[PDB]
RNA sequence: AGGCAAGGAGGUAAAAAUGU
RNA sequence: CCGAGGGUAGGGCCCGUGACUGGGGCGAAGUCGUAACAAGGUAGCUGUACCGGAAGGUGCGGCUGGAUACCUCCUUU
RNA sequence: GGCGACACACGUGCUACAAUGCCCACUACAAAGCGAUGCCACCCGGCAACGGGGAGCUAAUCGCAAAAAGGUGGGCCCAGUUCGGAUUGGGGUCUGCAACCCGACCCCAUGAAGCCGGAAUCGCUAGUAAUCGCGGAUCAGCCAUGCCGCGGUGAAUACG
RNA sequence: AGCUAGUUGGUGGGGUAAUGGCCCACCAAGGCGACGACGGGUAGCCGGUCUGAGAGGAUGGCCGGCCACAGGGGCACUGAGACACGGGCCCCACUCCUACGGGAGGCAGCAGUUAGGAAUCUUCCGCAAUGGGCGCAAGCCUGACGGAGCGACGCCGCUUGGAGGAAGAAGCCCUUCGGGGUGUAAACUCCUGAACCCGGGACGAAACCCCCGACGAGGGGACUGACGGUACCGGGGUAAUAGCGCCGGCCAACUCCGUGCCAGCAGCCGCGGUAAUACGGAGGGCGCGAGCGUUACCCGGAUUCACUGGGCGUAAAGGGCGUGUAGGCGGCCUGGGGCGUCCCAUGUGAAAGACCACGGCUCAACCGUGGGGGAGCGUGGGAUACGCUCAGGCUAGACGGUGGGAGAGGGUGGUGGAAUUCCCGGAGUAGCGGUGAAAUGCGCAGAUACCGGGAGGAACGCCGAUGGCGAAGGCAGCCACCUGGUCCACCCGUGACGCUGAGGCGCGAAAGCGUGGGGAGCAAACCGGAUUAGAUACCCGGGUAGUCCACGCCCUAAACGAUGCGCGCUAGGUCUCUGGGUCUCCUGGGGGCCGAAGCUAACGCGUUAAGCGCGCCGCCUGGGGAGUACGGCCGCAAGGCUGAAACUCAAAGGAAUUGACGGGGGCCCGCACAAGCGGUGGAGCAUGUGGUUUAAUUCGAAGCAACGCGAAGAACCUUACCAGGCCUUGACAUGCUAGGGAACCCGGGUGAAAGCCUGGGGUGCCCCGCGAGGGGAGCCCUAGCACAGGUGCUGCAUGGC
RNA sequence: UGGAGAGUUUGAUCCUGGCUCAGGGUGAACGCUGGCGGCGUGCCUAAGACAUGCAAGUCGUGCGGGCCGCGGGGUUUUACUCCGUGGUCAGCGGCGGACGGGUGAGUAACGCGUGGGUGACCUACCCGGAAGAGGGGGACAACCCGGGGAAACUCG
């Protein structure tokens, strides 16, 4: 079916976990371990804490975000 | 859970199938769809019997 | 004497984490 | 009398749970270093012993799955 | 209008810090290019850029164009200076519809930083480096000190 | 890993159908155990079933046999038979009624209920059959059985038509726009008629019973069907369910769009991070089809537990070595027994199944009949090669003797020098020490360097080897002693005494520990100094435990030849040590190096094989978890041996090959450094860039190989940017549709210009006509279309460069 | 009358090796789809519980007794009475209920399998044969009366 559902909200990069996973605190609030986007990985786009990044977030589990855009 | 979407909730009575999925570590089962709480992956036209989707009524 | 090596030494060898 | 079983006390075993407690596997871009792989920058690995944020280090011994050139003298053809 | 901003940084250049130099005056030697709405001789007006008149070429034939460092004569006399030329005020000239942002050039003035530059670092072995002019191409004009060329003078050193 | 006390054997007895410790009384003290007892876990067992080529591996549902058990646990009674599923007593647990004292129960009989569960059937008909029980018989029972029901739950059979029919309708899909595809598929004509309806209608059932015949044989009679009005037969008679999986590889079958490492798929590999033959859909195709898939389990594939049929140098894997017990294994000749072994005969191997043959259901599945086979085991006879055993002999193996060696073999008692260090004596003085440099450090309270003496520990240079010895661990001064192995020659003796070796005992480097000494050097820890980002480390200066000995324990190791031991075989060359010889050459025994055959994944191994064989032992069974836990054992402790699994990954790994790399090695080279001259960095300016600013300071170029670059010329243009004004088939190309005008020129107004609005002259061409006038070419102009335009994005789609 | 491999460690290879796949099968389950017939087959879990109906009876040719049945009468009747019978009801007796049916909890054991042994045995019914069946007595059910107990039942 492919559901259009996600929230394209931004956030501050709090902390770098392994893989390229980050606890990023959003515009609105809650910090979710957010993993980097595949696209980003492909174009080698690094992130460090102290950044403002676009983070696509799921309806099923609003706890695992996905860092979409290059900052 | 296979298929896109799921009316699967929390207190959902559901049938496991068995068959470890390669990716997710330590997940050795499935939910077979089209039984109890889990329902047919809606409007799959192709590989249906595997997703519990009842044959669509062609006009 | 030079040759070519056999063998003993003696000197060199010792100083290197930063991205897109 | 024997006796299913029960009681009383002691032991063993299994199951359930279990505070607390070890606790390992994985991970693409965590962190700290750089131990190891190129005399990997002090050969390594190795047993043990001691110490250390941590790989580790050092002792002793073991091993090779490790290694030997160039001038300048002396010992001689 | 902006690409030409500008608190800075960095990159390549250019010109300096002078006496082997500087400024002037005379005097000599190239190469290679380039030129017709072009190069522009020569003459006069201009401090000058330039202007006007104007021949010659269509180029080995006329031009550009003087080559510059050089040689000689003259001065300067060791200083922020006759070094150095930025910056800035004025006056011009040109080419273009037009130079405010934002042109080049001339002239008069102004005469800043800079007395050979730290760690570093670059280039180059022969006509090379260094130094000195000249030409082109883009081009109305030119921000070109760039680039591509061309000649002039002309080294040092390479133990290893 | 030990278990056992009615436990083991006896006598006596009881009990029983009967043996018996079955039980008891009394003795005796056994009995079983690594040929794995006891304990734990698990489980009905078998004929069979599946699977496998087979060996085997799984499994024991259904059918047949046997057991056990009928809520759990006892116990008897009755009987031919039970310790008794629908009998009894008792205790327990549960439900049921109770007038609370007490009783009633038992579906693991059929059916059903409920629970648990992914999941499993109808509260069916019948006694007609066959079997059961009873009874003279009639008959009565019979949830045995016969049938029916329900479940695609399996197997098998059949249907969803058949014949024709386009150089190919439509619809859908691809297309490179022609076409292809679906596809003779359909439509349509003809045919046949599953269904369905009407008529008929079973076989299964002839006995039991009665009569004649003796109530015997034998003959005749009469009755009886749950299924079922079913099967089937005759007639009638309509075109009359297709689905599910898959389509990257394995694996049969590909294209498009959606999608963009998302949503998803996945059995593994792995697809998805804008061209997805892997996701989702579409078409198309492939597979099967009343099914098709998935899950789970089993075997298979997996020679991946390897008996057939894997192995152990390096991949997991040889125990650290001895010496041995059990066991396994065993040289040559003769003779018996004949246990193994083979053969023959027969008995057994039930039935079903499975194998074959035929037969019956319209075929088949299914079933029936008949045959055969059969691992095994029993008995009778035989055979003697092998194995076994007993007897005898033999010398090839093994051990022994006589003679002789070689040796760092082991222990013990000594002792000899060098060196270090210290003390003391001298003489002498400003440092020594150390390092890549240094610094702590010690030094005029006189160190270092030097000689004289003493003290003391410890190690044993040269010989020294690539050597020797040992079973390893290991072992080096020299001497003496005790003593181990070992080799040779002699073939003299014994006469198979052999080999291996689970356990066991012994040994077992270093470190460690315990008690006692000893302590020179050294040296963990520790304290200094440096080095450094840090330095718990290398480098230095010290320094304890330890190292040394004695006795006790620990046992590990890269205890490695990473190669278990033995014996036989299968080229040589070579160096070596050490014996023997008629000795510049043979023969033994070690230790190396290169190589035949062979082997080996290769590396390599190669008479000291990792070759060919045989014997015995150990071990392995993917990596990590992990040599970990847990248990057990051992140790005073550290810790050792033993030794998992859950989980987790698709590997981990060996050997080599190509590269890349190296603070490896050699040989080279370049303005690479050096030798030299000149600059850059510093000034100012010129330029380009970063940044920042801005409405925009277009866009690109990024270490070398971006940065006086694209730009070989930004005032406008350029210009790609921004502000604003405007233009829309549009500045530019090729056409349409039409509509009127149309070649061409000059304004005018507005405006910053552009643009917009608008005036006038201004039509000739091909012409036909006397003209009026008409049409079309060229050429623009207006409206909508085909379209242009995009310096707009992707150099990770590209060509070019 | 019998034996197939493939994918995957690497840049590539050979091997070691594991994992995975294709076959077959099942008491299966699940999904999707579903027309019929035959044949089998269907609680693999909780040997958890069980409502209701049946699942083991039968013999009057063992014998007694109750209730009704008719043929008769003795009996006017009302009895009873006598009997053959009819049938049922239990009782006693006899045989069967130990088979058949179920399940797989237990049990790793002579439980099972297999081949034997029994001078250590039994075997109702069935068959083959032999011999027999002479006499006497008795209690107990049913039945009757009497209680107990709420019932079940139960004693005298
Ligand atoms: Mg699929
Ligand atoms: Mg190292
Ligand atoms: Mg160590
Ligand atoms: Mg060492
Ligand atoms: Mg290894
Ligand atoms: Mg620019
Ligand atoms: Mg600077
Ligand atoms: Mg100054
Ligand atoms: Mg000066
Ligand atoms: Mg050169
Ligand atoms: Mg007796
Ligand atoms: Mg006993
Ligand atoms: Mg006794
Ligand atoms: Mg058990
Ligand atoms: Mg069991
Ligand atoms: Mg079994
Ligand atoms: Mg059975
Ligand atoms: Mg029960
Ligand atoms: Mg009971
Ligand atoms: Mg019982
Ligand atoms: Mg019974
Ligand atoms: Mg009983
Ligand atoms: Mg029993
Ligand atoms: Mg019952
Ligand atoms: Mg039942
Ligand atoms: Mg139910
Ligand atoms: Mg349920
Ligand atoms: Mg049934
Ligand atoms: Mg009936
Ligand atoms: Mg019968
Ligand atoms: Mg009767
Ligand atoms: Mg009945
Ligand atoms: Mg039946
Ligand atoms: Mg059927
Ligand atoms: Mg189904
Ligand atoms: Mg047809
Ligand atoms: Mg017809
Ligand atoms: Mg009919
Ligand atoms: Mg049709
Ligand atoms: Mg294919
Ligand atoms: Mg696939
Ligand atoms: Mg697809
Ligand atoms: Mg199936
Ligand atoms: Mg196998
Ligand atoms: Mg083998
Ligand atoms: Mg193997
Ligand atoms: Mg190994
Ligand atoms: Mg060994
Ligand atoms: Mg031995
Ligand atoms: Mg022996
Ligand atoms: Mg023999
Ligand atoms: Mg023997
Ligand atoms: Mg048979
Ligand atoms: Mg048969
Ligand atoms: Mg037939
Ligand atoms: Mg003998
Ligand atoms: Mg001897
Ligand atoms: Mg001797
Ligand atoms: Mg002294
Ligand atoms: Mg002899
Ligand atoms: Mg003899
Ligand atoms: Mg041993
Ligand atoms: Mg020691
Ligand atoms: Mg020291
Ligand atoms: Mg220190
Ligand atoms: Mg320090
Ligand atoms: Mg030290
Ligand atoms: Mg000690
Ligand atoms: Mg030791
Ligand atoms: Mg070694
Ligand atoms: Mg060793
Ligand atoms: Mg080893
Ligand atoms: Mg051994
Ligand atoms: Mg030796
Ligand atoms: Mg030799
Ligand atoms: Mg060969
Ligand atoms: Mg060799
Ligand atoms: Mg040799
Ligand atoms: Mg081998
Ligand atoms: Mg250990
Ligand atoms: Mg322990
Ligand atoms: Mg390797
Ligand atoms: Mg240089
Ligand atoms: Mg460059
Ligand atoms: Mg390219
Ligand atoms: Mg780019
Ligand atoms: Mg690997
Ligand atoms: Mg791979
Ligand atoms: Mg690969
Ligand atoms: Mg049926
Ligand atoms: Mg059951
Ligand atoms: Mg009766
Ligand atoms: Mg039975
Ligand atoms: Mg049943
Ligand atoms: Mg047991
Ligand atoms: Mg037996
Ligand atoms: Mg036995
Ligand atoms: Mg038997
Ligand atoms: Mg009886
Ligand atoms: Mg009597």
């Amino acid at each position: 079916a492919k559901e259009k559902d996600t929230i394209r909200t931004e956030g501050v990069v709090t902390e770098a976990l392994p893989n390229a996973t980050f606890r990023v605190k959003l515009d609105s609030g809650p910090e979710i371990l957010a993993y980097i986007s595949g696209k980003m990985r492909m174009h080698y786009i690094r992130i460090l804490p102290g950044d403002r990044v676009v983070v696509e977030i799921t309806p099923y589990d609003p706890t695992r975000g996905r860092i979409v855009y290059r900052k | 859970i296979p298929g896109e979407g799921h009316n699967l909730q929390e207190h959902s009575v559901v049938l496991i199938r068995g068959g470890r999925v390669k990716d997710l570590p330590g997940v050795r089962y499935h939910i077979v769809r089209g039984v109890y709480d889990a329902a047919g992956v809606k409007d799959r036209k192709k590989s249906r019997s595997k997703y519990g989707t009842k044959k669509p009524k062609e006009a």
